[PDB]
């Protein structure tokens, strides 16, 4: 979930 | 993004350096230079010219995280794209790297397909 939200 | 763009591939291991180097060639990016740690990197960065950093995370002297932080605190280099490479997609890292203004993130080992994503992502965020 983290990676995405960060534009990663 | 422009193909003549100057890359700096930073990693303590030369094989990783050569892998990234060739992957970049495949995607049509031929202007690449290398460094073995953050201090080596910073020393070459100060010659000017560079438009993108791909940095390893774990390096003696000055790890990638410290390097990234130095780039961001540097008046001339503050905006430079920096893709962080890591051996593990550890939540804490992804955060750490976000906090420090990492443009992007990638886990090794990684394929050319995977690299093309990350670069393009970076290019569209910043307008390259
Ligand atoms: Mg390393």
């Amino acid at each position: 979930d983290l990676l995405d939200s960060l534009g990663f | 993004a422009d193909k003549e763009l100057k890359f700096l591939v930073v990693d303590d291991f030369s094989t990783m350096r050569r892998i990234v180097r060739n992957l970049l060639k495949e995607l049509g990016f031929n202007n690449v230079e290398e460094a073995e740690d953050g201090v080596d990197a910073l020393n070459k960065l100060q010659a000017g010219g560079f438009g993108f950093i791909i940095s390893d995370w774990n390096m003696p002297n000055m790890d990638g995280l410290e390097l990234l932080k130095t780039i961001r605190a540097d008046s001339a280099m503050s905006a430079l794209p920096v893709l962080m490479v890591t051996a593990e997609a550890k939540k804490e890292n992804i955060i750490a790297a976000a906090q420090a203004g990492a443009s992007g993130y990638v886990v090794k080992p990684f394929t050319a397909a995977t690299l093309e994503e990350k670069l393009n992502k970076i290019f569209e965020k910043l307008g390259m």
